[PDB]
């Protein structure tokens, strides 16, 4: 055949190509449910200090989740999204990145920030929208962002970050400084048009990006049977020309290995990689705990002391966060554009005049002045 | 007037409209994200069990697909009632709404249409929704000939307007004020009834000033009328616009010819907001009657903030102060 | 593994899944370049009358193209899109459909209408926007539509018809009357978000639809190397759970066979099928001509007489189309909504008043009154 | 005033701006559908050969991707100049523009931004473009705080405004009137220069009436000024708005305080069109000066038709007749 659109032979018999969904792409695993290494040639043999850091980051995240989830139940904060079941995918992949690799995500990615030593005070400041929040209290809780830790601010519209992450990866390529971009999203978000945009552009424009899809079988109430009919998201990668793998999201080492190799090859080859990590909506923390014990790297006394200390650190941050004032209400007007248009300043002055007269009717008590 | 009623909040009134629709129209289907289990705001509770999984069903998480799919159902003549989970997330579908749904009948010379489409979506502020759980997008759609945009103020109004949207032979967007979903109930007829589209409602007669709003903001201006009467001895005519486009120009102009003053209020940002279209039109038609500049008391020209919401919204004090100044112009 | 998102085994070794683009999905062919049947078990053995109709529909389309393309070059019509190279994909697939199957498409689908006996007068009326146009002269040329022949009016925005076709297919399923929907689009249009929407919805919602992608290697100036990096569009189908095939678009019989089988199974099984037909931007007309000759079903004298007669019929329609008036200018206001809003009628009256006074400045000469 | 000039039509002036940008900003890239070979309107001719395939390149056919990709480039600080092939096809990107680009700086507290993005797109009627080759979408964007929308009237203005957009630290949409691409040339400086955003230009002083427009419609109102002077002895002040948002309120209000009459014109449909925002604002600020109702002479509230275009557009006779009536009010 002589068609520029595809490289292929002729066939003289009519045969439709059938999807293989019943036996899909297999799920890569490094350690079993008892924390045992299954195949020694795949063991990354991470040193004890780093593995303890993976474990403490996961558990600290889990401690923070418990407390802020309760805070939400009481209306102390307006909203919360937990990380339960996603601690290993995020901590394990973050550990495989270079500290300056740029991260785009959404609602399940706090563990990346935790691994990058984001202060508990700042997670809280964002949820409370208090004066310490660098986001100036403008977004809903858990909409975290950190310029110093290369974690691009979350936004509620699903999948919009995917083609943006590809653009940042293209710019990184041009800048030539050995950086990857990683982009996290759920299996629900992968149904958006923007996912098809980002996957395709990353391949045709040859971008050093890792797409990290978390597939936990549900998008709110919708099971994956109503979300897609192919073999999950991993089976989509090859149709875009993207190298693809599926991993056990309860296995921090499998996540680490796959992300480390994707990062190495994405940066060297300027091509996208897709990792689909399977999780539940047999936990990553338990599994790593079993592993630590086998190595003689943890025990019940250490577990108790850390549980105690992590609760103390989170409660200290929690209490301070609740006691800080909210930002000055003037801050509602800045950063709409870099400068403030004259007409916008007029509106800001109109609010200042209004509060002068009717201020008793506003909760000024709580806001910086 | 309309048969047996029962107390319903706004989400229940929506379910009642949808149920009545499915009962009387065998073609009708309801679809969108998470509608099957009853929806994130409970508007479709019970309907799948009652009418069948082929009639009330979940789609993949893809708004441009939801609307394109809905248009296709409507092209065959079947009633398509699409849900967009928050009005904030209607934008991925903007091209399917503006370029496709609105232009479908015109561009085909009426050989094809999607009149049997209705898109319903939660709308407006909710106390802590911030940038993407709060938006009021009606002005974006107002500039698009060929669609209708309808916004109710209460459960009784929601069921009557939604039934009219579903039955209207043009693609309709019906925005449901989410802060009212579980607010106070009122009596709502159990059987179907319609409230006409493109018809404002004067809910309180007045002689000194006309106040216009829609959605939850109608309740704000009702209160402002009360404050003005008590504090200023000023008599306000309070009007719920109800349909954004095509809008009831005559009812608004008639009121302003009588009062000579107009104040329009909406949660959406001032600039390019729908108040600008009403103001400009009233100015054209009622010019010689205007005693004072038409005032617009709207959201600021910013994204919708989380912690600053109490300071952002065009509340009753903002409306009252504007009114005071206008009465004194 | 116990994950609801995918059905798969574990694997204990890290292995990325590689796309197979160099040897892609093979291209189904029934007859060679000399019009010879390659594999007798695949010959549809269509009767002589139907095969002549395929040939005359293609050539008539080609005759019309030549004339209207020249008309466009002279500014007699404002715009034109030809069908060159696409005559076989459209005529061959149309022949495999039931006359009441609903067709969505865009700019390359006039042959479907031609096969369905759309009058030459009406193709012309649309291009000229004259009083005979059922579209009332509102759209650009070649934006054809026919309710009686179940061909949904074309629109310029690429790929928007794809999720709509899926919706019409869902509605057909419910209505239970053994109808398919077919949806045509190019390989460029397949990059749009709306393509990912339609493919996915058709699979999860189990819709009796044929997606017919024409891949001619180019979207305006853009070669497919800049459009995608997987194995064309056919290789995308399996990732959505869609049965998929690639065919030789210069081979009317291969197109016919694939569309006939896709239609049979789509309607019986309520599942989508994807056909990717490879074309050039070795022609379908020449190839079928060679076939006819081998059968003794055509010869040079018949070819001459038909060339003559088809030119005459197209020129007769062309001349009549140019001489008809355009529609009444009032028609610019109707059908915006089903009824005319009072405010819109006001605008229509404003134009009537304007023309009363300033009419000499408008080309009223040409418009119905 | 600006160094050596040469005659350029509007497409050439755009190429000149882009070339100057790439020359002086090593981060800058240009991308979109069919830009590599020079673009369907020839705006990028020569640039890929001059600056390299990594800097001037084609994307897949996917507008929501083009804008999302552009935003991502800009998030790293690099200048991203995206093309959308016709403004009519900007809608697939509406969510990326409105929900993402416009809100990027605000929602992050200025930790991240996409100020270095500019989206350029052909705009406005072209004689036979019909529904999808003709649209003027500026009002849809005007209701979105956080983006700027800019529309030039000539080659000199295009290059100066486009350079300002590219350099402005906010995401800008720059609409190029396609009917002017190969219209008359004028002298345009070869070297870079800027024209300020959010600044209207009074191109002709007048005392009886203010006329406001943008894009090609500026030429229409210039002619209307001439007709009014010759036929009515009426002196018109002619203003090109140039930036739709944030718009130059002061220059327009100052002119109307002087003249006491205002006529605004645009190709876009009347309802929800940007004329409604100008009218409502001028009415608020200039109320006591208004001798006559502010008039809006716009496209009708329909999709943009093919064969009926000559009857659809707010041409010089439509504008003149409105002006005559206003002068006589
Ligand atoms: C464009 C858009 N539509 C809908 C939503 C509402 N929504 C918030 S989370 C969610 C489910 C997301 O599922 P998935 O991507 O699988 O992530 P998971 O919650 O399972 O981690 C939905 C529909 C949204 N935020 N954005
Ligand atoms: C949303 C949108 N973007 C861009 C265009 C401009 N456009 C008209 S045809 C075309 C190329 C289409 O390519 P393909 O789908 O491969 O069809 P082909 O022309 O090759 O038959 C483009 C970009 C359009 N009509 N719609
Ligand atoms: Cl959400
Ligand atoms: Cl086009
Ligand atoms: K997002
Ligand atoms: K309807
Ligand atoms: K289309
Ligand atoms: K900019
Ligand atoms: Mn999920
Ligand atoms: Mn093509």
């Amino acid at each position: 055949p002589q068609f520029p659109g595809a490289s292929a032979e002729f066939i003289d018999k009519l045969e439709f190509i059938q999807p293989n969904v019943i036996s899909g792409i297999p799920i890569y695993r490094v350690m079993d449910r008892q924390g045992q290494i299954i195949n020694p040639s795949e063991d990354p043999h991470l040193p004890k200090e780093k593995v303890l850091k993976l474990y403490k980051s996961m558990t600290l995240l889990n401690t923070m989740d418990r407390i802020l989830y309760e805070s939400q139940r009481q209306g102390r904060i307006s909203f919360y999204m937990t990380n339960y079941g996603e601690e290993g995918t995020h901590v394990g992949s973050a550990a495989a990145l270079d500290n300056t690799d740029l991260v785009f995500g959404q609602y399940r990615e706090a563990g990346v920030l935790m691994y990058r030593d984001y202060p508990l005070e700042l997670f809280m400041a964002q949820c409370y929208g208090n004066i310490s929040d660098l986001g100036k209290g403008r977004q809903m809780p858990v909409h975290y962002g950190c310029k110093e830790r290369h974690f691009v601010t979350i936004s509620s519209p699903l999948a919009t970050q995917i083609p943006q992450a590809v653009g940042a990866a293209y710019a990184a390529k041009r800048a030539n400084a050995n950086r990857v971009v990683i982009c996290y999203f759920g299996e629900g978000a992968a149904s958006e048009g923007d996912a098809h945009a980002g996957f395709n552009f990353a391949a045709t424009l040859e971008c050093p990006i890792i797409f990290f899809c978390r597939n936990n079988g549900y998008a709110i109430s919708t099971p994956t049977s109503e979300q897609y009919r192919g073999d999950g998201i991993a089976a989509r990668g090859p149709g875009y020309g993207i190298m693809s793998i599926r991993v056990d999201g309860n296995d921090v080492f499998a996540v680490y290995n796959a992300t480390k190799e994707a990062r190495r090859r994405a940066v060297a080859e300027n091509q996208p990689f897709l990792i689909e990590a399977m999780t539940y909506r047999d936990h990553p923390i338990s599994r790593l705990r079993h592993y630590l014990l086998s190595q003689g790297w943890w025990d019940e006394e250490q577990e108790k002391a850390w549980r105690k200390q992590s609760r103390r650190k989170v409660m200290e941050a929690f209490e301070q966060a609740e006691r800080k004032p909210k930002p000055n209400p003037n801050l509602l007007f800045s950063d709409v554009y870099q400068e403030m248009p004259a007409q916008l300043r007029k509106q800001q002055e109109s609010l200042a005049r209004h509060l002068q007269t009717y201020g008793e009717h506003y909760p000024l008590d709580h806001f910086d002045k | 007037e309309y048969g047996q009623t029962q107390k319903m909040n706004l989400f229940q009134s929506v379910t009642s409209a949808l149920d009545n629709s499915l009962a009387k129209d065998p073609t009708a289907v309801i679809f969108g994200e998470d509608v099957a289990f009853g929806g994130v705001f409970r508007c479709t509770v019970g309907l799948r069990d009652k009418y069948g999984k082929d009639r009330v069903f979940n789609t993949p998480l893809c708004e441009q697909g939801i609307v394109g799919f809905g248009i296709g159902i409507a092209v065959t003549g079947a009633t398509a009632i699409a849900e967009i989970q928050f009005a904030d997330y209607i934008f991925p579908a903007f091209d399917q709404i503006v370029n496709e749904a609105a232009k479908y009948r015109y561009r085909s010379g009426d050989l094809f249409n999607c009149g049997s489409l209705t898109i319903r979506s939660p709308w407006g502020c909710v106390g802590h929704g911030a940038l993407y759980h709060s938006q009021s997008p009606e002005a974006f759609f107002a500039h698009c000939p060929g669609i209708k945009v309808v916004i109710p103020r209460s459960p009784f109004q929601a069921k009557g307007l939604l039934l009219s949207c579903i039955e209207d032979k043009n693609p309709c967007i019906f925005f449901e004020p989410k802060i009212l979903y579980r607010a106070a109930a009122e009596e709502v007829p159990i059987e179907p009834y319609n409230i006409p589209l493109s018809q404002a409602e004067v809910i309180q007669e007045g002689s000194d000033v006309t106040l216009v709003a829609w959605g939850t903001q109608v309740h704000v201006i009702r209160e402002v009328a009360s404050m003005a009467k008590e504090k200023l001895g000023v008599s306000c005519e309070v009007i719920d616009l109800r349909t954004i486009i095509p809008w009831d120009v005559d009812t608004i102009c008639k009121s302003v010819i009588k009062t000579g003053r107009l104040l329009i209020s909406h949660e959406a940002p001032l600039t390019g907001g729908f108040a600008s279209e009403i103001s400009s039109t009233v100015q054209e038609e009622c010019f010689l009657n205007l005693e004072a500049p038409i005032s617009r008391v709207c959201g600021y020209d910013t994204p919708f903030p989380h912690i600053f919401e109490p300071f952002y919204i065009p509340d009753k004090w903002k409306c009252y102060d504007a009114l005071r100044k206008m009465i004194n112009y």
